[PDB]
């Protein structure tokens, strides 16, 4: 029926009024560039020269354009249709001779996308405003799109078989609104939490806290090729830190010439002890800590995530603030290019000889869990004799299994304590958990020392069969082995009962992420 | 402000490697001529085929691609032969070109075995290395191939069937003399082959004023070319490229005016 | 044109509109012969 | 293939050696489809005369 | 490879590995489903390390003169179905080559190709957009279909197959051939759940290599492991080592208990080597010497289903709809991508009011219509001779026009069609 | 701050407490061309046309369903041209 | 083409009477026969 | 087909020159040559060979993208010194260091036609 | 399906030394001390012998 022909989703008033399918837009796989601006975005010749730009012809632009329409659909920077005053909208594929078509005041060449354009570019899933800025066009060989990795924050991208997708701006008025409203330098900080979006990112990190260690030392050669790459170079060469027995310049030398005008700024690095400003060496720091930008060179300490990523009052924030959002940029396509052609003369690398204990500390996490379970044996056994006291508001249970609990996380955090005890100054996984780039001070000691307990629902490993676990184990046993307490490290190996309760443990984990992703996106889209 | 002084010294010579060593010069001139036994040395290789009938088990593009990386003997007549892009023939003609020729049939029950012996040139300077043997496919009662195919002249920045070496050796600076690379802990490192400590020392000590020199290689061949030939014709091949790119200088920095 | 059985692998002419079916053996499924007009291709 | 409710969703300890613990797909068809252990052997059936 | 028939069968979408290997490091649970006589991989020499930043946040550096020689080169299968059918008394199909003065509905492709039957011999090099099957209709004179390829195939006809199905209807089946090489899209996976896209290809005169001249084929990053923590991946290379060397093959039995890191360790020092897998690289550019140590060893990876050049699309002013005029897909398998509502909402709070137009009506079917002034009813204009003339009015003088999207016109159509008249006044 | 503030201001504006839902948005002095949009078009649309309703076209999705610049940001103004200063401007054509 | 391009400002609904839809059809006397083409 | 063929990466098209020139205006007696169809293998036995020369300040090369074949050089010299007056004298250096070594190689593989030993 | 003519990595010619391989196999050999009888020293050739089905066997057994 004709109000069966206008239904909901899918009618015509909730499927075709405010959501269709438009054209100009293309999609494929995208893949990192470290060599690009963070505005700029890298596009394949057979999308470059399948969409076109409707540019109108004035005596400034007459001969350019006559040349494009000589070469038409052949040759890559050509144009495919003229639009004359009438309406008239003729092809240059079918068209005979193309030297007689004449270009004339106010007619209208359709063009090839060229290198300088404007295009939007979102992911998936459009959750905020960050989620489609307005990029520039560069043109590169093979056939994935191409862009900067510190923009990958912002749309929340990783490059495995991911997709976006890109629109074209055809009219004058909409790229005129585009290039000053949402261009990606325009949308560092974010008005949500007053905060910027976008900080120096897995790779440049890690190296960015070696590169300004107190003793980094470059020859001349090295300091000259790493100038080579600064885009807003003045043109003079520092004075080296140490003139004698023979010139070498330091790394904080280095990056003093990165940071953008005359700006100031105080944090902390991630390692501060914090009974330091107590004492003297408050201004002097034995550990090179208290970072320190005054009037825009750094004078002392090492750079890391609470300097240099997304957290208010942050480098990038403070030159945000203070110098604008042209600078900005130029500041962070510096310090990737600096940086990544320091670490290929650096390197950076991960093995099993970063995850190899010591023989002291092998021995000493054994003992910490033997004692561990002794403990567990007592309460238990007290209870059975009845020699416990339940606390206000706790059963024998509770009392009994919370303090089980109680006993085991104590042991749990000593051995964790432990493992992180026992590194060297060379270690990489140290490396990648002190600059902040990847990685928790957990995974240190579950991979070298104890994965630890498991647990479903919030709770112990239940009693699947009836009263056990497993048919390995005998009845109403409450010990720690028997009921999920994992006490070998990744390295060393699992057995196989607790490489089931891993596996459980491992599931629920991975169901609430199933959960959670249409019940945001559902109440996100009824409250706006 | 002026050039060295290298002083070569061979050690071994077989038909399939050559190790030497390059005295005094410098890191960046003795990597360059590393990467130029791979890449930019001429060789011959097959590079047009075209199939009559294919009745075996493997298809058109199969059989093609396993006659290109076939070595063909490459040794004196790569410097009489044209690049067939800058000769004045037509697509093909003896003097950028050789031509194989291949036809095998199976009749008898038991199966067959297409080696590179079926291979049939018409030049008796390139043939493929036989003087055991390549296998191509093998055929049934009844079924049979037969095929042409030409075989241009390249260098390795095109495909990598025109490569003439397996792999190519080198290294330098035997004990951290330098310190190029740090170890964490030193004892665990096998020493290295051409290491000159003793049997209970792991570095050699640190000198700060020193420099690289004494390249070791060792260069194998494929069995295009001789493995020393391969390395007379990498010098004389670089070499040839400056002296192409000094004339386009000159001829700029003249034109200035 | 000239179709090639597919059992007894006997090559025999079949005429536009007609059955499809081999002879001494009687089956009914033909692939069509290989074409005479040459391709070359790249060993690259 | 969309309700909410995770106990006919997660890992009962009655499945040991019976159906794969580990082998599951994500999605929403979590826990929904299982496959079955090596050994493990399927009935067809008889009378108890 | 999946079956060791595949010459007969004639599947859809099937892909076939040139060169497949049985691993090093086997359970012993793998004799018994057949996994050293179909495998699926092969050993690969990987190195654990950061080398150019090409292969961060999961992505791979894979060496290119070692795909050159045959490494993870693969074939692809495809076939298609054509049926000849009598669907009416009058209305008959045939396998026939369609000549341009004869039959009409043709496009302008080549139709050399085809032979006298309707269908092209084995052998011929097919292209995109290449007919391949002639069927001709009669008209009740010849009205010509066929069926062209997809876009971008680049393939070689196989085999042709000519036969009749159940109905006794002739019809043929064609298999294309095609050869896809590893290229810098293409998704590659360990057997531990590490899955991950291709970075950049180096060649051999690029890679790190080592005192004797062993380059890596793969290099990965190292910030893989310790966030998912798969140290099994770990000692299956340190595993893989020793089984290389002594010439046996390895046993991962799971909880077999009879091998240890420090155990396999022993071992490899004996040959020759760092005790823990790691080994001294050379930097492949400049080559001076790398300050830490890589650790390097042979392991098993799988090509993957999920190449680039299977989703790889681009639209630019394409073919339309006829009903609603909004845009279509074409033969080159491209339409637009929907601009969904939740895009219709990170463009309004950027407060972009020219961008939010354009892709919704400018991009997506823009219309113009006559519109009374009066009354707010469409009006009828015939702009050959120009008259402008409003119906129930009869006003001629003041005539208006309103741009608006075409999906929307012919929601106030329907309205008019159910007694309500949704009047636009520009007033 | 602010977020947390408008969203607890418009959430509490009519005076009672209207949930965010289906019939809390369903009741508010809102035109008739918005609740066609959601679910039950045809029966309100029938009490509109047998009322007589008028719809202003102030709303956002009201103005975009028609194809018309939205009275958002850069729909909040319009612009007029001035004979004056085009006096004393240049003219190269 | 001629008539100026403008904007819409307001929509009122309403039923329409048969007056004016007698009035503004286009097939007068009205349609008849319930089969659509004879030859 | 949207893969470049193999010989677009030295081979060199019509319009193109192997050369460019260009004087850097933010310092005086420096230079910026742009060779075309080039890589590291000629990009970087140059540079080596300008640092030993006693009168030029800076040296330095960069291939902006790894897709595409072109390289970089910079130089800056002492003011009673030519940037091209360095890089021309840099390539002779060259040759004679290539050419003297191609005799002393050819010298010791006929050293042992026989053997020494 | 078919022994690769050259190593991927190195490039040393490897097409050749199937039949020999097998040979060795086929008295006493362990794979370690034929993989040295042929030459094959580095571990990235001796992967090539090591790791190889040969499908091609199979597919001569369906009749052309
Ligand atoms: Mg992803
Ligand atoms: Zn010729
Ligand atoms: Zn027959
Ligand atoms: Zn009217
Ligand atoms: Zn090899």
């Amino acid at each position: 029926s004709l109000k069966q022909r206008l239904k909901g989703k899918e009618g015509r008033v909730r499927g075709n009024l405010m959501g269709k399918r438009v054209d100009f837009s293309a999609r494929t796989v995208i893949t990192p560039d470290p060599n690009l601006s963070i505005d700029q975005v890298g596009v394949p010749r057979s999308i470059a020269a399948n969409m076109t730009f409707a540019e109108i012809v004035t005596p400034f632009n007459i001969d350019r354009l006559q040349e494009l329409v000589r070469r038409g659909n052949s040759q890559y920077p050509g144009a495919k249709y003229i639009i004359r005053d009438n309406g008239d909208r003729i092809d240059l594929r079918f068209h005979p001779k193309p030297s007689d078509l004449h270009l004339q005041t106010g007619y209208k060449v359709e063009r090839h996308m060229c290198d300088g354009d404007i295009v939007i570019f979102n992911r998936q899933p459009t959750l905020h405003k960050m989620s489609m800025m307005g990029h520039r066009v560069r043109i590169l060989p093979w056939s994935t799109f191409r862009l900067n990795l510190s923009v990958t924050t912002p749309y929340n991208a990783d490059f495995d078989g991911d997709e976006m997708n890109l629109h074209l701006p055809q009219s004058l008025e909409t790229r005129a609104e585009i290039q000053e409203l949402a261009m990606v330098p325009r949308m560092i900080v974010t008005p949500q939490s007053n905060r910027p979006v976008m900080g120096i990112v897995q790779d440049t990190l890690t190296a960015v806290r070696k590169f300004t260690k107190r003793d980094v030392f470059l020859e001349r050669g090295e300091v000259m090729n790493l100038l080579m790459f600064l885009s807003t170079w003045d043109g003079k060469v520092p004075q080296p830190a140490i003139l004698k027995p023979r010139p070498l310049w330091t790394g904080k030398q280095i990056f003093s010439l990165i940071i953008p005008g005359h700006i100031n700024c105080i944090r902390t690095h991630s390692t501060h002890p914090d009974d330091e400003d107590s004492g003297p060496y408050k201004h002097i720091s034995p550990g090179d800590t208290k970072v320190v930008v005054e009037n825009g060179e750094l004078i002392m300490g090492i750079l890391c995530k609470k300097s240099l990523g997304t957290s208010a009052g942050s480098l990038v924030h403070i030159s945000y603030l203070e110098m604008g959002h042209d600078i900005t940029r130029l500041f962070y396509s510096n310090i990737q290019t600096v940086i990544n052609n320091w670490l290929l003369i650096e390197g950076h690398t991960i093995g099993i000889g970063d995850s190899i204990a010591d023989s002291k500390t092998y021995q000493d996490i054994q003992n910490t869990i033997k004692k561990a379970k002794q403990d567990v044996i007592e309460v238990i056994e007290k209870a059975h004799n009845n020699e416990l006291e339940p606390t206000p508001g706790n059963t024998l249970r509770q009392t009994f299994e919370n303090q089980v609990n109680r006993i085991l996380n104590d042991a749990r955090d000593k051995t964790g304590s432990s493992a992180q005890k026992s590194l060297s100054e060379y270690n990489n996984f140290k490396s990648m958990v002190v600059s902040g780039a990847k990685g928790s001070k957990i995974n240190i000691s579950q991979v070298i020392a104890v994965v630890g307990q498991q647990n479903v629902e919030g709770k112990r490993i239940p009693f699947g069969f009836k009263h056990r676990t497993l048919p390995h184990f005998i009845k109403d046993d409450y010990g720690p082995e028997s009921r999920g307490f994992v006490e070998n490290s990744y390295l060393a190996g699992l057995t196989p009962t607790e490489f089931f309760f891993h596996a459980m443990g491992g599931r629920e984990g991975l169901i609430d992420t199933a959960v959670k992703t249409a019940e945001t996106g559902y109440i996100q889209r009824r409250l706006i | 402000p002026y050039a060295n002084q290298p002083t070569v010294r061979i050690t071994e010579l077989t038909d399939e490697n050559v190790k030497f060593i390059i005295e005094n010069t410098d890191l960046a001139v003795a990597n360059s001529i590393r990467r130029v036994f791979i890449a930019e040395v001429p060789i011959i290789a097959i590079d047009w085929v075209q199939i009559d009938a294919n009745s075996s088990v493997l298809h058109d593009e199969f059989i093609a691609h396993r006659l290109g990386l076939i070595p063909l003997t490459s040794d004196d007549i790569v410097d009489k032969l044209q690049y067939s892009r800058d000769c004045t023939c037509e697509e093909f003609c003896p003097e950028c070109s050789v031509e194989f020729t291949l036809d095998v049939r199976c009749n008898e029950d038991q199966t067959r075995h297409v080696t590179s012996r079926d291979l049939i040139s018409n030049s008796p300077r390139v043939i493929p290395v036989t003087s055991d043997d390549i296998l191509i496919v093998k055929l049934r009662k009844g079924q049979e191939l037969r095929l042409r195919a030409y075989a241009k002249k390249g260098f390795g920045k095109e495909h990598a069937k025109w490569n003439p070496t397996a792999g190519v050796a080198f290294e330098y600076d035997p004990d951290n003399a330098l310190r190029h690379t740090v170890y964490p802990k030193p004892e665990e490192w096998p020493k290295s082959e051409y290491s000159e400590l003793d049997e209970d020392e792991s570095q050699a000590p640190y000198d700060p004023n020193g420099k690289p020199e004494r390249f070791y290689y060792n260069v194998e061949s494929c069995g295009s070319l001789r493995p020393e030939t391969i390395v007379l014709s990498a010098l004389s091949g670089l070499k040839k490229k400056l002296s192409d790119l000094q004339t386009q200088l000159s001829h700029e920095i003249q034109s200035d005016v | 044109m000239i179709y090639i059985c597919g059992e007894c692998h006997t090559e025999n002419e079949i005429k536009s509109r007609d059955p499809i079916r081999c002879r001494e053996c009687g089956y009914r499924i033909m692939y069509k012969k290989r074409t005479k007009r040459l391709v070359v291709f790249d060993a690259r | 293939r969309d309700g909410k409710l995770a106990k006919p969703r997660q890992l009962h300890n009655t499945l040991w050696g019976m159906v794969c613990p580990a082998e599951t797909p994500e999605g929403h068809a979590v826990g929904l489809v299982k496959n079955l252990a090596l050994m493990a052997y399927i009935s067809v059936g008889s009378q108890p005369s | 490879v999946y079956i060791t028939n595949f010459h007969v069968r004639m599947d859809t979408l099937a892909h076939v590995l040139y060169y497949p290997q049985k691993p090093l490091v086997t359970t012993r649970s793998m004799e018994y489903l057949r996994f050293r006589e179909l495998p699926a991989g092969i050993n690969s020499i990987v190195a654990i390390a950061s080398y150019t930043g090409y292969n961060q946040e999961d992505s791979v550096i894979m060496n290119r003169s070692a795909v050159d020689r045959g490494f993870f080169r693969s074939v692809f299968y495809r076939s298609y179905k054509e049926q000849e059918s009598k669907k009416g008394f009058d209305q008959e199909e045939v396998f026939e080559k369609p000549t341009r003065e004869t039959c009409q509905g043709m496009r302008h492709a080549i139709y050399d190709k085809l032979d006298d039957d309707g269908l092209i011999a084995p052998g011929v090099r097919v292209s995109g957009d290449d007919v391949i099957i002639g069927k001709t209709v009669t008209l009740p004179t010849k009205r010509d279909c066929s069926t062209f390829l997809r876009t971008s195939e680049t393939g070689i006809v196989d085999q042709v197959m000519v036969t009749l199905n159940q109905e006794g209807y002739k019809f043929c089946k064609i298999r294309v051939r095609s050869v896809r090489i590893p290229q810098i899209g293409d998704k590659f996976a360990s057997r531990h759940g590490q899955k991950g896209t291709c970075g950049i290809q180096y060649r051999q005169e690029d890679m790190p290599f080592t005192c004797e001249g062993i380059t890596p084929d793969i290099i990965i990053n190292p910030h893989a492991i310790p966030s998912r923590m798969t140290i099994g991946h770990l000692i299956e290379c340190l595993q893989g080592k020793v089984s290389a060397n002594k010439g046996e093959i390895g046993d991962a039995t799971p909880f077999n208990d009879a091998v240890n890191v420090q155990k396999i360790s022993n071992l490899l020092s004996d040959y020759g080597y760092h005790l823990r897998g790691n080994e001294v690289l050379y930097n492949g550019f400049t080559g001076r010497k790398i300050t830490s140590q890589i650790f390097i060893g042979p392991t098993y990876y799988q090509r993957l289903k999920h190449m680039v050049d299977d989703k790889i699309h681009s639209r630019a002013r394409g073919p339309i709809q006829i009903l609603n005029r909004q845009p279509m897909e074409g033969r080159s398998r491209d339409g637009g991508l929907r601009f969904g509502e939740m895009e219709r909402d990170c463009q309004i709070a950027h407060g972009a009011a020219q961008f939010l137009r354009e892709r919704l009506f400018e991009a997506s079917d823009p219309y113009q219509v006559h519109v009374c002034n009066l009354c707010g009813i469409m009006a009828i204009a015939n702009t050959r001779t120009h008259t402008y003339e409003c119906r129930g009015c009869r006003n001629k003088t003041q005539i208006s026009l309103v741009r608006m999207p075409y999906a929307c016109k012919l929601l106030f159509q329907e309205l008019m069609s159910m007694s309500i008249a949704p009047r636009m006044m520009s007033v | 701050y602010r977020h947390l503030a408008l969203l607890c201001d418009t959430m509490t504006c009519r005076g009672h407490l209207m949930a965010i839902t289906r019939h809390g948005v369903n009741r508010q002095d809102t035109g008739p061309l918005m609740k066609c949009s959601f679910e039950e078009t045809v029966d309100v649309l029938m009490e509109a046309a047998a009322h007589g309703e008028s719809d202003p076209m102030k709303g956002v999705s009201e103005n975009i369903m028609l194809g018309q610049l939205a009275p958002a940001g850069t729909g909040c103004f319009d612009l007029l041209l001035d004979a004056e200063k085009c006096k004393y401007g240049m003219e190269i054509p | 083409s001629a008539c100026p391009l403008r904007t819409i400002k307001r929509v009122q609904f309403g039923v329409l009477s048969p007056d004016e839809l007698k009035r503004m059809s286009v097939t007068e006397g009205g349609i008849k026969y319930p089969e659509t083409t004879e030859g | 087909m949207n893969a470049p063929p193999a010989f677009e990466s030295f081979l060199l098209f019509e319009g193109e020159k192997k050369i460019t020139i260009n004087k850097d205006t933010k310092v005086p007696n420096a230079c910026l040559f742009t060779i075309n169809k080039e890589d590291h293998t000629l990009g970087n036995i140059i540079k080596s060979q300008l640092l030993k020369d006693p009168q030029v300040l800076f040296a330095g090369y960069k291939v902006p993208h790894p897709l595409e074949h072109k390289i970089i050089i910079r130089v800056q010299t002492t003011p009673d010194y030519s940037p091209q007056e360095a890089f021309t004298n840099a390539i002779t250096d060259l040759i004679s260091e290539l050419s003297l070594l191609e005799e002393r190689f050819r010298v010791a593989i006929k050293d042992k036609q026989e053997g020494i030993e | 399906m078919i022994i690769p003519v050259r190593c991927f990595t190195c490039g040393k010619i490897v097409g050749n030394k199937w039949e020999a391989y097998l040979g060795l196999l086929q008295a006493e050999y362990t794979e370690g001390d034929a993989l040295d009888a042929l030459g094959l020293k580095r571990y990235c050739c001796r992967r090539m012998l090591l790791a190889h089905v040969d499908l091609i066997e199979k597919l001569l057994n369906y009749a052309p």
